């Protein structure tokens, strides 16, 4: 790792940052080299991510810093930006919009940012950012239900949840039924011939 | 012996099988039983859409165990 002073440096600024001691972002340490590292960021309020954490694998790429770490949310999540199967994340920063000066708390606090506001024009996940546009109100409960499921936040809907029990009850991957569900308006019969389709 | 079979809807049936008897059997007997022409039915078990030619036995499904009939769609 030639940028690993940098990293240690950016590391030791999270560590340290306002952010940080107002529970906003986090960082820890995975392999020796500092070439992976793991971040971890807060819903924000008022959005249907609160009361969840999510953690965020953060690779640095041996052409850092002149390209961007590649990031991903380890926690599952239902969001227009991210991939609702990888964690793949859609953000101008983390693509053509890099600049190399930008720090790791600029890239946690810009996800934590799109949290707060996706944008649904430039989309990682089709199927989400659809029904975000259709159906904005079961957008919420999803992503709700998302961030009590994968994120630790309270309780969401009953009624999905009790879909998602019957579903598992069929023997199918509990992450498979809840995609399927979110995919398909949580109409059991459409989540159920997805599930037959794999 | 008896197996229970049950729909989307939460509806339970109960059937008497043998565990020699193959999935297209079992369809059959739903057929007698309920109505439900053996081409619209799925027999899922343990996560998996059941094969026809393969026995109750052959899937581990025994006494008491519960199947779970999902109706192919309109199309």
């Amino acid at each position: 790792n030639i940028a690993v002073q940098r990293i240690k440096r950016e590391f030791k600024e999270v560590l340290k940052s306002e952010e940080t001691s107002k529970n906003q972002i986090k960082v820890d340490l995975v392999d020796e080299n500092f070439t992976e590292l793991r971040g971890e960021i807060a819903g924000p309020p008022d959005t249907p991510y609160e009361g969840g954490r999510y953690q965020l694998e953060i690779k640095i790429p041996e052409t850092y810093p002149f390209n961007p770490p590649k990031v991903r949310f380890i926690t599952k999540i239902w969001h227009p930006n991210i991939s609702s199967v990888t964690g793949a994340i859609c953000l101008d920063i983390l693509k053509d919009q890099w600049a190399a000066a930008m720090t790791l708390r600029t890239v946690l606090l810009s996800l934590q940012a799109l949290l707060a506001a996706a944008e649904p024009d430039d989309p990682q996940d089709a199927v989400v950012a659809n029904q975000y546009k259709q159906n904005p109100e079961m957008f919420k409960q999803t992503a709700r239900l998302w961030a009590h499921v994968y994120a630790g936040a309270p309780v969401s809907s009953p009624e999905y949840t009790k879909k998602i029990e019957n579903l598992c009850a069929m023997g199918f991957d509990r992450n498979a039924v809840i995609v399927a569900l979110s995919s398909k308006s949580w109409d059991v019969e459409t989540a159920t011939e997805l599930l037959l389709s794999n | 012996m008896q197996i229970f079979v049950k729909t989307l809807t939460g509806k339970t049936i109960t059937l008497e099988v043998e565990p020699s008897d193959t999935i297209e059997n079992v369809k059959a007997k739903i057929q007698d039983k309920e109505g439900i022409p053996p081409d619209q039915q799925r027999l899922i078990f343990a996560g998996k859409q059941l094969e026809d030619g393969r026995t109750l036995s052959d899937y581990n499904i025994q006494k008491e165990s519960t199947l779970h009939l999902v109706l192919r769609l309109r199309g």
